[PDB]
């Protein structure tokens, strides 16, 4: 049973150098191959750097060459990945894996099955944006549709750099209709998204719908009334 | 050298349908090609390796056949749980582990016209600086739907920022958000603004309009 | 021509060789790829040559490749590993020849060249016909038969020799032979 544990979200900036270290335990420190992978937002899987720690040699991905150093310490069982010059491209989450162990069942060093995963670790790259505070701007609500079964409203989520946030409706009494969008980066070197809740129009104006917004970097809470 | 094609991506299958899919090396590997099956948001999980045997643990006698470039992969029967974004490693030679594109693996139900909405920028929001203007499309079966933007019936590139929920596990239904990318100034420019997305749900383009809104 | 190195009674770390290079396979037959490494032995032999990374599948532990009956061999009873990889190139230590080279047919041709039996080398030695041949095989399929004298043994003794061509970056096959002994174990790696 391989186990792996690898750093913390990580946020920096471009042409600075990331070091992420990845801790394996459950196999022999030896036989086992660790391969570093990133997955990129909403995108194909891709593979940079593949190292076996006791041989200590290291092959990169064409792209990436000359941009990744990748260091393994056998005692402290730690794996470091180390990329400079960061671009915006860099952003995604990495992953390392652990082929299987040999020494009873195996002689290619990966052979059967090989990889068995991490936590992974999302980093950020940002060129001077620290931590915003996250602004609600409300959906206005203009009575423009003609449908009176079904009204959609919303709050909207802006000028904020960090990439959580989480947002409830009337204290997460509505669960249904509920159409949360994924944040998305934009030019400004922040990511902005919308909540938005379908509610019949005779209940719009009986009751208020509360957007409540929580972002563990800032930690702060705001509410708006709608 | 090494090259990696997958299956037509979105292959639609329904619950309980066989799926296959096949990913071609560009040259001859021969016997190492692993399936990787990769959860939204989550780390990936392994299937077939050396597409000759099955991962310890790994249910639904996943089956992966082939020789040389070609390699497949034919789940009999399928279940909610089994959908899921699908890799392919080729490995040997470690000079350049390349994985594949991948496809997504999606339930496939009757097409669903989208909902058209339309968000005015509030007024706090106009004295803020910020000029926003939201178009909402919700309950599409269909991935593909081109969303365009029309001031003076003129379309716009490079104003529109795009986000796509997953399909609910309740009722497998899409919604797509469209942004102005917040143009702080030329806004005066413009009185008119509007919203079209193109959909085989519906019967004809529709298109959501707000001029002189408030 | 497959180099050869012999290390007798001395401790080692395998590891730094493998750090130089970037090594992209490591077959370890009847062995864990790390237990030649991780435990210790009477001696160990070490073989480098210039070998296409691209025929992985004609360096195999048994094949019907050219290699396998006529350039290289390796003995089945003891445990054999073979490592292929590739210097960064960065180091300037090593230089490059001209191609890689490799005997695809060294047969006992007849003195009248109707019937023919195949000559196989078995691990450990350099085959008969490469004494026959040079260093680098000029052009595809080249053959050369050498007038065969009666003190030599007379009939016709012939040799063959097939292009490779080689990439910028170096491709260099490594095969390693472990022997077990029964106390002089002295070859290994508060």
């Amino acid at each position: 049973e391989v186990q792996l544990v690898q750093s913390g979200a990580e946020v920096k900036k471009p042409g600075s150098s990331v070091k992420v270290s990845c801790k394996a335990s459950g196999g022999t420190f030896s036989s086992y191959a660790i391969c570093w992978v990133r997955q990129a937002p909403g995108q194909g899987l891709e593979w940079m750097g593949g190292i076996i720690p006791f041989f200590g040699t290291v092959n990169y991905a064409q792209k990436f060459q000359g941009r990744v150093t990748i260091t393994a310490d056998e005692s402290t069982s730690t794996v470091y990945m180390e990329l400079s010059s960061l671009r915006s491209e860099d952003t995604a989450v990495y992953y390392c894996a652990n082929s299987y162990c040999s020494s009873t069942n195996c002689y290619r060093y990966y052979q059967n099955g090989l990889d068995v995963w991490g936590q992974g670790t999302t980093v950020t790259v940002s060129s001077a944006w620290s931590t915003k505070g996250p602004s609600v701007f409300p959906l206005a609500p203009s009575s423009k549709s003609t449908s009176g079964g079904t009204a959609a409203l919303g709050c909207l989520v802006k000028d904020y750099f960090p990439e959580p946030v989480t947002v409830s409706w009337n204290s997460g009494a509505l669960t249904s209709g509920v159409h949360t969008f994924p944040a998305v980066l934009q030019s400004s070197g922040l990511y902005s998204l919308s909540s938005v809740v379908t509610v019949p129009s005779s209940s719009l104006g009986t009751q208020t719908y509360i957007c409540n917004v929580n972002h563990k970097p800032s930690n702060t809470k705001v509410d708006k009334r709608v | 050298a090494i090259r990696m094609t997958q299956s037509p991506v979105t292959l639609s299958a329904s619950v309980g349908d066989r799926v296959t899919i096949t990913c071609r090396a560009s040259q001859s590997i021969s016997s190492w090609l692993a399936w990787y099956q990769q959860k939204p948001g989550k780390a990936p999980k392994l299937l077939i390796y050396k597409a000759s045997t099955l991962q310890s643990g790994v249910p639904s006698r996943f089956s992966g056949s082939g020789s040389g470039t070609e390699f497949t992969l034919t789940i009999s029967s399928l279940q909610p749980d089994d959908f899921a974004t699908y890799y392919c490693q080729q490995y040997d030679n470690y000079s350049q582990l390349t994985f594949g594109p991948g496809t997504k693996l999606e339930i496939k139900r009757t097409v669903a016209a989208p909902s058209v909405f339309i968000f005015p920028p509030s007024d706090e929001q106009l004295k803020s600086g910020t000029a926003s203007v939201v178009c909402l499309l919700n309950n599409f079966y269909p991935r593909e739907a081109k969303v365009q933007w029309k001031v003076d019936n003129a379309l716009q590139s490079g104003n529109s920022q795009e986000s796509v929920t997953e399909q609910d596990s309740k009722d497998s239904t899409y919604s797509l958000s469209s942004t102005l990318t917040l143009s702080k100034a030329d806004y005066e420019k413009h009185k008119v603004y509007a919203c079209e997305v193109t959909h085989q749900g519906l019967s004809s383009p529709v298109t959501k309009s707000f001029n002189r809104g408030e | 021509n497959f180099k050869r190195l012999v290390f007798t009674n001395c401790n080692y770390n395998l590891t730094k060789l493998l750090s130089l290079f970037s090594v992209n396979d490591f077959t370890c037959s009847q062995i864990s790829p790390a237990a030649i490494a991780s435990n210790c032995y009477s001696s160990l032999i070490l073989d480098y040559f210039s070998y296409p990374l691209s025929m992985k599948s004609d360096l195999s532990v048994s094949s019907a490749g050219p290699i396998s009956q006529f350039n290289y061999k390796q003995s089945f009873s003891n445990p054999t590993c073979l490592i292929l990889a590739t210097v960064p190139h960065n180091l300037t230590t090593i230089t490059k020849p001209l191609k890689y080279s490799y005997i695809n047919k060294c047969s006992r041709l007849l003195s009248d060249d109707r019937t023919e039996v195949p000559q196989l080398v078995n691990a450990n030695q350099y085959s008969p016909c490469v004494s026959i041949v040079p260093s680098t095989v000029w052009e595809d399929g080249d053959y050369y038969r050498k007038q065969l004298s009666p003190l030599e043994g007379g009939g016709w003794l012939v040799a063959s020799g097939s292009t490779v061509a080689m990439t910028e970056q170096l491709q260099m096959g490594f095969g390693i032979t472990v022997q077990y002994g029964t106390d002089t174990n002295s070859v290994c790696p508060i």
